[PDB]
């Protein structure tokens, strides 16, 4: 039996933007969340109808791991029940989640003197974002009724917008390292089990 | 799809957008005020008209949205903000002169060197050279050329400019449908679209004349005891029925007259209260300090400091190898960034604003989650007046006993509580007067019911009227005395300074009557009472999202301001200044001067 590689899914030198979301399918690998537990570094550790001794006896068809980054007064937003402007239009948690939802601060890893705009996030949307999908565009957002043929003007702009991570934030503003694992069942063998 | 709609997707985008270049801004300011160099010094002009640019396309952006067609309140404020478009509607050659005026007025007022060439040794610098020769010195005709020659040079040069600045701010403020320069200044007290709250421009006027009649004998009572008193020192330059000669008031202009208590004491056998003399023995350093006045913001139920203030907060001076000035402020560098940078020094005065300056990070931290815009104080008199409450409730004795500032038995007697209301006193009442006398002959002049010939003999009229203060010498048109003061040549306002006085002492009394205390009002803390915090943490939340009114009738219960509590206050010194004035004359005769022979 090998281990299986929370490495790349916990210690990555670079992770996803929010509104690209990156999701690692887990399939077949011997979790072991027992040291997850006992790391002493995770600032927030919750889960919605299962539990973290729970979390050893169960085991489970698949593993969505999607891992991004956002700001640390903002995870609370990643819970069924919420809004915001991520959870309508950057990625959202349907009222019946069923799994866990680890987060953990990494101000000195992902965040250089001088700023770090390598992550991004949509601003303006014509409508909400129904459960688990992801949107990717540069297109142009009307405000009024003009209209504007591709060009930033008179109530035109444009969308995405990239976060400012220092090392000196606070901790509101710092950054956060979430991967949601989604639980669910199917109608597949599960083998996913710690 | 909407008027509302659109300007709510205006500020969304500005607000997501100005927090990135105002904290480049803040750090680079930040990293400048570490380190005084020509390396860094175009940095600050960098920040500045890259958010100045910014700030100017936005502010012309937003004219195209009318104000009659919102009704959201939130937004109106939000809205009426970004509207202001100032000196932009000026054209382009006299905004250029205009530009080039304030600069020369600040340029002469900061290089300003004032001399007396017959006599070589009489030649000193501003800090700590021209401004302590104000401060601690007995001589008549020694002050008296220090007062004059200042304003007979820097103030000489002003004139021609000053003249060409009111009307050129009177042009730019009749083009943004206002009428003087002073109705531009008065506009932030007022109120609108508000139902039973509502202040109107004109109606300032009338409440502080009001208030000024109700201080009236309380002051006068204090003018005649320390005219009776400084006659000791002074026997062969006053009259003991005329008025207050205005180069002997304890600084340049008279503002304050807290450097006059050396000369006033009533008891003079008493030990005044030293902290000082503790400090030094104590192996207080700025460490320790911070961590006992953690404690007093706990004590009441206010919450916990965050780590990062601890590791980037800048105490202690970095010796000579780089300077630094560190004029009074706090810091807030936004993005939830909190620092302190202070000048600490061995003396009475630093356990105060210690405490001062955890207060206004306290207020900072209060409403720090309201938009982008609405950060701050109800009106400009709120934000100083939080952080003086804080200082008074920690220097009494019966607090200081219990952290070891004052000896475990020292005293309490009516020959040290006296002492202490007549400091007090000193800088507080010393300086209404003045204050409502200089922003009264600044409208009159704006408003044009002084013709220009009237400008230096008006001044001195209400001068020696209403404040019993004259002149040494006489001053005819071709001077300029008011613009002899830092905030006239940098054109900031005045009136704050008058209101903040009056807010603080209701504040105080409404806390201690809440925190269910007997005794005198100038006996009283607040600590350990978790009521009292609660009170003032339900106004500290608002921020600019409510009226000033309203904000201060959700603490004391009143729409409006008064001197009863100030009154109240003072009430055993006035009982004893009463009683010393029984033989003594009491009122001033305007038809006096030392000149007039």
């Amino acid at each position: 039996t090998n281990l299986c590689p929370f490495g790349e899914v916990f210690n990555a030198t670079r992770f996803a933007s929010v509104y690209a979301w990156n999701r690692k399918r887990i399939s077949n690998c011997v979790a072991d969340y027992s040291v997850l537990y006992n790391s002493a570094s995770f600032s927030t550790f919750k889960c919605y109808g299962v539990s973290p001794t729970k979390l050893n006896d169960l085991c489970f068809t698949n593993v969505y791991a999607d891992s991004f980054v956002i700001r640390g007064d903002e995870v609370r937003q990643i819970a069924p029940g919420q809004t915001g402007k991520i959870a309508d239009y950057n990625y959202k948690l349907p009222d019946d989640f069923t799994g866990c939802v680890i987060a953990w601060n990494s101000n000195n890893l992902d965040s250089k003197v001088g700023g770090n705009y390598n992550y991004r996030y949509r601003l303006f949307r014509k409508s909400n974002l129904k459960p688990f999908e992801r949107d990717i565009s540069t297109e142009i957002y009307q405000a009024g009724s003009k209209p504007c043929n591709g060009v930033e003007g008179f109530n035109c702009y444009f969308p995405l917008q990239s976060y400012g991570f220092q090392p000196t934030n606070g901790v509101g503003y710092q950054p956060y390292r979430v991967v949601v694992l989604s639980f669910e069942l199917l109608h597949a063998p599960a083998t996913v089990c710690g | 799809s909407t008027i509302e709609e659109q300007a709510k997707t205006f500020l969304d985008k500005f607000n997501h957008e100005a927090e990135d270049l105002f904290y480049q801004s803040s750090l680079a300011s930040w990293n400048y005020n570490t380190n005084i160099t020509e390396e860094n010094v175009q940095n600050m002009n960098n920040a500045g008209d890259k958010w100045s640019a910014f700030l100017k396309e936005q502010s012309t952006l937003a004219q195209m949205y009318p104000l009659q067609e919102i009704q959201n309140l939130t937004v109106k404020l939000q809205l009426q903000a970004l509207q202001q478009n100032g000196s932009s509607v000026l054209s382009e050659d006299k905004s250029k002169r205009l530009n080039t005026i304030l600069n020369t007025m600040s340029t002469i007022y900061s290089t300003g060197k004032v001399c007396n060439p017959d006599n070589p040794q009489e030649c000193l610098l501003l800090e700590p050279g021209l401004n302590e020769i104000m401060a601690n010195s007995l001589d008549y005709n020694e002050r008296l050329w220090a007062w004059e020659s200042w304003r007979s040079e820097v103030g000489k040069q002003l004139r021609p400019l000053y003249e060409e600045y009111v009307v050129l701010k009177n042009e730019m403020a009749r083009a943004n449908h206002y009428e003087d320069y002073g109705d531009y200044w008065r506009g932030d007290y007022e109120v609108n679209g508000v139902d039973g709250y509502d202040y109107s421009r004109g109606q300032l006027i009338e409440d502080v004349e009001h208030t000024f009649e109700e201080i009236k004998p309380l002051y006068e009572h204090l003018h005649a005891y320390v005219r009776a008193k400084l006659m000791n020192a002074y026997p062969s330059y006053i009259s003991p029925i005329g008025c207050l000669p205005a180069h002997l008031l304890g600084d340049m202009w008279g503002r304050f007259w807290t450097n006059l208590y050396s000369l006033t004491v009533p008891f003079g056998q008493k030990p005044n209260i030293d902290v000082t003399d503790a400090m030094v023995d104590q192996a207080w350093d700025a460490q320790r300090i911070f961590k006992e006045a953690e404690k007093f913001f706990v004590s009441v139920g206010l919450p916990n400091m965050t780590q990062g203030f601890w590791e980037n907060s800048m105490l202690t001076d970095p010796g000579n190898v780089q300077k630094a000035v560190c004029h009074p402020t706090a810091w807030d560098l936004g993005k939830g960034d909190f620092r302190i940078l202070m000048c600490t020094k061995v003396t009475m005065d630093d356990f105060l604003t210690a405490h001062h300056e955890m207060g206004h990070i306290q207020y900072d931290m209060a409403y720090a989650a309201q938009p982008f815009l609405l950060r701050n104080g109800a009106n400009e008199g709120f934000h100083e007046a939080v952080g003086e409450i804080m200082s008074l409730s920690a220097a009494t004795p019966k607090h200081l006993k219990s952290i070891g500032l004052l000896s475990p038995d020292f005293q309490e007697d009516n020959e040290t509580e006296i002492n202490f209301l007549l400091k007090q006193a000193l800088t507080i009442v010393g300086t209404l007067p003045f204050t409502y006398m200089l922003e009264k002959w600044r409208w009159m002049v704006f408003k044009g019911e002084i013709p220009k010939d009237q400008w230096m003999k008006k001044w001195w009229e209400m001068k020696r009227e209403i404040v019993g203060v004259v002149e040494p010498v006489p001053h005819d048109e071709t001077y300029c005395d008011p613009a002899s003061l830092f905030h006239v040549s940098n054109d900031y306002s005045f009136i704050r300074y008058y209101t903040r006085t009056l807010y603080q002492f209701q504040f105080q009394e409404a806390l201690c009557q809440a925190a269910k205390h007997e005794g005198p009002l100038h006996k009283c803390d607040i600590s350990n009472s978790t009521e009292a915090g609660q009170k003032l943490f339900n106004m500290l939340r608002l921020g600019k999202s409510e009226p000033w009114t309203l904000a201060l009738e959700n603490v004391v219960g009143a729409k409006n301001m008064n001197v009863r509590p100030l009154l109240n206050y003072f009430e055993p010194l006035f009982t004893w200044l009463k009683d010393q004035n029984k033989n003594s004359f009491v009122g001033w005769s305007t038809d006096w001067s030392p000149y007039a022979d």
